[PDB]
């Protein structure tokens, strides 16, 4: 199991919010490409960090 | 107890908490060697904070 790391970057448009499936990069952390709908599968979803 | 007119702030920057959501696993070698800890969305998060 690969270790998890907290990255943080800048939001650019065309990228999606979380859909209840974890704020993470589905492209490199999955391999089956068959666990989420096709909209977010090759991308990463982001979310704000209000306290930061 | 008498109230003075002094105040302060406390900073307790971001905490890291990841693991398996179901149980805990341990080593096949020993039985006190934790490998990844059990952390769920149902656990009693209790904090113990010191004061200077």
């Amino acid at each position: 199991c690969p270790p998890l790391e907290l990255f943080n970057s800048i939001i650019e448009d065309g990228d999606m919010v979380d859909t209840g499936f974890g704020c993470m990069d589905f492209g490199t952390l999955q391999a089956n490409k068959s666990d989420v709908p096709i909209d977010i599968c090759n991308s990463t979803c982001k979310y704000p960090d209000y306290l930061k | 107890v008498s109230r003075t007119s002094i105040y302060y702030y406390a900073g307790s920057s971001r905490l890291l908490a990841v693991g398996n959501p179901y149980f805990s696993i341990k080593s096949p070698n020993n039985n006190k060697k934790v490998l990844v800890p059990k952390v769920s969305g149902l656990q009693y998060r209790v904090f113990r904070v010191r004061l200077p």
